[PDB]
RNA sequence: GGGGCCGAAACGAUCUCAACCUAUUCUCAAACUUUAAAUGGGUAAGAAGCCCGGCUCGCUGGUGUGGAGCCGGGCGUGGAA
RNA sequence: GACAGAAACCUCCCGUGGAGCAGAAGGGCAAAAGCUCGCUUGAUCUUGAUUUUCAGUACGAAUACAGACCGUGAAAGCGGG
RNA sequence: GUCUACGGCCAUACCACCCUGAACGCGCCCGAUCUCGUCUGAUCUCGGAAGCUAAGCAGGGUCGGGCCUGGUUAGUACUUGGAUGGGAGACCGCCUGGGAAUACCGGGUGCUGUAGGCUU
């Protein structure tokens, strides 16, 4: 009772029925996977933004 | 004990030569490709006749052997022993397979090497006959007789080249006179204007 | 006979080396491992001190790599040491130390950091390395580039390295290849190295040789005799050279000369000339065959 | 005028004894050529195993030395004393080097010792010309050019002009 | 079926070009990559470290993380019926800048200069790219000579 | 290297047959290739873009160097079909 | 070049890899990834991210980091099989 | 005109042979006490400066091989899409667009960056 093994016949139609959608894009991309040293220093800079506030407003 | 050629007369499978993968091939029945007075110079055998294929098919080494034998026999009977030169320009490199039965069936049906065939394109030359200028009808008759040993359709064409060369017969003698071509046996050598001129002066003196 | 190996197939499958490798100049393995900057450093220059010992002089440069080529920020040649007082012996350990010191001082003066980082003002030969002082700009850091020179104990590239370290460059090193390190027992004394820096081995050779035989002495030291430098002045002369270098490192370029435009080579022959040449040769051969 | 930088000189002389086995006889041969030259010889092993020759791989079966300069000329002229300054024309390489072989070493003037024995030597002298260090120096390696090479016939002429030897054909 | 091997079928893909084997040139290492740069991926067989998978060869992505010897980039890979924007870490020798963005940068800066200038002049300027238009009317001068005739040539069995 | 001949022999010589080398020549390769298409696979074609100024950093640093992040302001001819 | 030879050892010249890199094949490699020496245990401890098959699950394998403690080298560096 | 040190692109730079090199340089070259390393100061390391372009090296040359770039081969081979086209088939012609590679014939034979000399 041998049967059919592999096929990709109707697959293009199945895929394009709902369409091949480009991946969702947002203005801000997440900070996961970046260098830990780089991220540590950037978080320090963000943390200490506050202490230079008055100079910026002046 | 071979099958009829209508089985293996079509170029269906990919080219499949004898190599480290396909071993166990018996030898081809044809092993002599040049015959006649092959120890002849280029200047006395100016007439060349080709047997050109017309169909895209396969030819068996058995058919090649039979055709060369028939052509040689007729040429020897007609133009004498050594008034000609036969060159078969097809070498059987394709090896064909047989899935021999006797009850397994089609399970694992990949055949063993049975024989060799040569794959031939449209307009490709099968045999060439080189001889004097006054045996043209003998050449055409020999090729016409040899035509009957092959499947498909073949044409017979008297070439415009001098003998077994790639230069036209109307200007071969002119070039060899002005020292563009050097006879070196069955063929000829071509002398360009690009080497060191020591060869130039050696040739001109 | 013999199957010729260098034929048309050989030549058309041949694959040439790099041009510098073909000349034998550089080693691209160490080149890549030495000059390539770390990618997240983001265009920060990486500095080599290229040291080269020639048959007659010493070349020291400071360079960083760029796509179009290497940029040299400073350079010190040994053939300008007579301007500072070293008349002869321009390719020895003391000369290498002097040219390294000159390179370091000139670079610091050009960067404007010469008042800082005096270095080893009085030489002692032992291990020393400058540390960056807080508040002031940091110490200039470079890495040694010896090229194909075999880096064994007592090498003039390490002499120049010691000279520049005393000048004030922050180069990473260990006192294992300085002359004075003993291989068998693994210690380093500074007195032997200081003798080498002062050239006292040369002075001892001069004394030894003039004690035993004077013909070989005049043969082997002749410009020393012509500039009448005795084995006794060596130390004070080298000290004076060091002081002069440390007190005036800035370079004076030689003035550009007007050019008279004489061609000394042979210009490339043209197609018409060579074609007429081959025609002439053919005609002359035919005439000679005629006669 | 002949340029002084084209004077033939013997670059080096290589001496060896291939004894064919390892041990006491090898050590005695080492003492032989150490006495002959004045420097410690080096032992050469075997690259393969040849049963008909009785040698296995990595087995020390030869001894050799190289000598340069004054010692090279002295040993060379002693060997030429041994073979009366007579060389066959085939003994010369196409590069200009040449060599010969002696069956027994007491002909060299070294005193026989009963505990040492008898050994034959292969002498091979390679000539040169000022500027051959180019092909082997490290910093900028190059060739030596076609004019500056050494030819077989002029190696012969040099030999027969300074050692006034005789070159027999054959 | 096939094997699930990582380098299956890369025989001609990861090989070096003809007569370009040997030591890798140093400009490839010396080029610098900011984050956000558009980058072409092309595997090289000389370096086996940090080598991209065979499905990213010939693809183009965007740099997002730069590290000591490699860069992290985001590339679009198409699986059965969906597209995934996914991160790979590629060492520098398998990486190039793409000039497609450079063309746009040149064109945009040129439009900017041509917009800031020729604005006080008050003239109207075309800044978009219209496609290739149909050709305009023109005269063809047959000065003297008459157009020489062509005819098909007879058949000759040169085979 | 072989079949011989003159040669006690002689790369002294003769033919040779061979192997070898050098230029050519007939025909091929799914698991060969210097070259090398057509169709095809990515990316880009702006406002999340460009251009100024100023703050933070414990990362990087000869050098408020580099890089990153923040603030504030200016630019619409929405930049191929 | 004595014994020595078809094949032991020494010397010179040519030598783009026609060798070797444990094994199957493919790729890669020449002042090296091959050969010979010196020193060693990055085949060690730890948390995350990612790639390959993929359902974007697991295992296995692999890749870039980061934090220790080390090795090696003059050093840049290289090394967590 | 040119060289040296460090290079970028890596034969238009390679290879074989011949010719010429003013000045500086680069080298060959002279030695082994010191540092250092070898069976051997041959290599590597060190100390020099009597001699030398012989060689390396630079420039030039060869109806040079190779390499780079054109012509031809050729609108050929092959190929996207089409037809109730031909043909017993094998295969082939047309329409719509794209379009190669040998052989053969030409041309060329390193540009270039940083720093520093020579051409009084
Ligand atoms: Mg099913
Ligand atoms: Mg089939
Ligand atoms: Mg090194
Ligand atoms: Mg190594
Ligand atoms: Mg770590
Ligand atoms: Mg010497
Ligand atoms: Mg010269
Ligand atoms: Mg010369
Ligand atoms: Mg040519
Ligand atoms: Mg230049
Ligand atoms: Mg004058």
């Amino acid at each position: 009772a041998k049967s059919k093994n592999h096929t990709t016949h109707n697959q293009s139609r199945k895929w394009h029925r709902n369409g091949i959608k480009k991946p969702r894009s947002q203005r801000y991309e997440s900070l996961k996977g970046v260098d830990p040293k780089f991220l540590r220093n950037m978080r320090f800079a963000k943390k200490h933004n506050k202490k230079g506030l008055k100079k910026m407003q002046a | 004990g071979r099958r009829p050629a209508r089985c293996y007369r079509y170029c269906k499978n990919k080219p499949y030569p004898k190599s480290r993968f396909c071993r166990g091939v018996p030898d081809a029945k044809i092993r002599i490709f040049d015959l006649g007075r092959k120890k002849a110079k280029v200047d006395e055998f100016p007439l060349c006749g080709h047997m050109v294929s017309d169909e895209y098919e396969q030819l068996s080494s058995e058919a090649l052997e039979a055709a060369r034998i028939c052509a040689n026999k007729y040429m020897v009977k007609s133009c004498g022993k050594d008034g000609f030169h036969i060159r078969v320009r097809l070498h059987p490199f394709h090896v064909i397979r047989i899935n021999k039965m006797l009850q397994t069936g089609m399970r694992g049906a990949f055949g063993k090497p049975q024989g060799t065939v040569a794959r031939v394109h449209i307009g490709q030359v099968i045999m060439s006959i080189r001889t004097k200028l006054q045996n043209k009808e003998h050449v055409v008759e020999a090729l016409r007789r040899a035509k009957f040993k092959f499947p498909g359709r073949q044409k017979i064409h008297i070439s415009k080249k001098w003998g077994f060369t790639k230069f036209n017969a109307d200007e071969f003698e002119d070039m060899v006179a002005e020292k563009r071509l050097i006879p070196d046996g069955c063929g000829v050598k071509y002398i360009p204007n690009r080497g060191p001129l020591d060869k130039w002066r050696a040739l001109h003196s | 006979f013999v199957k010729v190996v260098k034929n048309k197939a050989y030549f058309k499958r041949y694959q040439v080396k790099f041009r510098r490798r073909r000349e034998g100049k550089t080693d691209y393995y160490a080149r890549k491992r030495l000059v390539i900057q770390d990618k997240n450093k983001y265009n920060t220059p990486k500095y080599r001190m290229i040291v080269r010992v020639t048959n007659r002089d010493i070349i020291c440069q400071i360079a960083y790599a760029r796509i179009e080529g290497d940029m040299i920020v400073c350079a010190a040649y040994a053939h300008e040491l007579p301007k500072y007082g070293v008349k002869v012996g321009l390719t020895n350990y003391a000369a290498a130390y002097c040219t390294g010191l000159l390179l370091a001082r000139r670079l610091l003066n050009r960067f404007g950091m010469d008042k800082i980082y005096e270095g080893q003002v009085e030489v002692t030969g032992d291990e020393y390395n400058v540390e960056s002082i807080d508040g002031q700009p940091g110490a200039f850091t470079c890495y040694l580039d010896a090229g194909l020179a075999r880096t064994t104990t007592g090498n003039k590239v390490f002499g120049a390295l010691k000279g520049a370290v005393d000048g004030g460059l922050s180069i990473p090193h260990s006192t294992k290849r300085f002359p004075g390190y003993d291989s068998e027992s693994k210690e380093f004394n500074a007195e032997v190295h200081r003798k080498h820096i002062m050239g006292q081995n040369v002075a001892d050779y001069m004394r030894y040789l003039m004690e035993e035989d004077e013909d070989a002495y005049k043969k082997q030291f002749s410009q020393y005799i012509k500039n009448n430098v005795t084995p006794d002045m060596m130390e004070e002369m080298y000290k004076k050279a060091h002081a002069a270098i440390r007190e005036n490192p800035v370079y004076e370029k030689k003035p550009k000369r007007e050019v008279k435009k004489k061609r000394w080579n042979r210009p490339k022959m043209s197609l018409a000339q060579k074609k007429d040449r081959v025609a002439q040769k053919k005609a002359s051969f035919l005439r000679a065959q005629e006669r | 005028k002949e340029n002084p930088m084209r004077e033939l000189r013997i670059r080096k002389l290589c001496l060896n004894i291939c004894v064919g086995e390892s041990g006491d006889r090898l050590t005695r041969a080492a003492k032989v050529l150490e006495q002959l030259t004045g420097q410690t010889p080096v032992f050469s092993k075997a690259r393969y195993t040849v049963r008909s020759f009785g040698i296995r791989r990595n087995e020390k079966i030869a001894v050799h030395c190289t000598v340069r300069g004054a010692k090279a000329e002295e040993i060379l002229e002693k060997g030429l004393k041994v073979r009366e300054y007579e060389l066959r024309k085939n003994n010369f390489s196409d590069t200009g080097n040449f060599g010969f072989g002696i069956q027994e070493h007491i002909d060299l003037g070294i005193k026989y010792d009963p505990s040492i024995g008898i050994y034959g030597l292969d002498f091979y002298v390679v000539l040169g010309r000022p500027g051959f260090s180019i092909a082997d120096k490290k910093r900028r390696t190059g060739c030596i050019g076609a004019k500056h090479r050494i030819s077989k016939e002029e190696a012969m002429r040099w030999f027969q002009q300074k050692y006034d030897g005789i070159i027999l054909p054959g | 079926t096939n094997t699930k091997g990582k380098r299956r079928g890369t025989r001609y893909m990861f090989s070096r070009p003809f007569r370009k084997h040997g030591v890798v040139p140093l400009a490839t290492y010396m080029r610098i990559y900011k984050k956000g740069d558009i980058v072409d991926i092309k595997g090289m067989g000389t370096v086996q470290k940090g080598m991209p998978h065979k499905c990213y060869h010939g693809k183009t992505g965007r740099v997002y993380n730069v590290t000591q010897h490699a860069v992290g980039i985001v590339v679009n890979k198409q699986v059965k019926g969906k597209i995934l924007a996914k991160r790979i870490n590629v060492r520098i020798e398998h990486i190039k800048h793409s000039k497609s963005r450079d063309s746009f940068l040149k064109r945009v800066k040129e439009n900017d200069q041509k917009k800031k200038e020729a604005k006080e002049k008050g003239t109207w300027v075309q800044l978009k790219r219209q496609p290739a238009p149909p050709r305009e009317a023109h005269f063809v001068r047959t000065n003297g000579k008459e157009p020489e005739l062509l005819e098909p040539i007879p058949y000759e069995f040169m085979a």
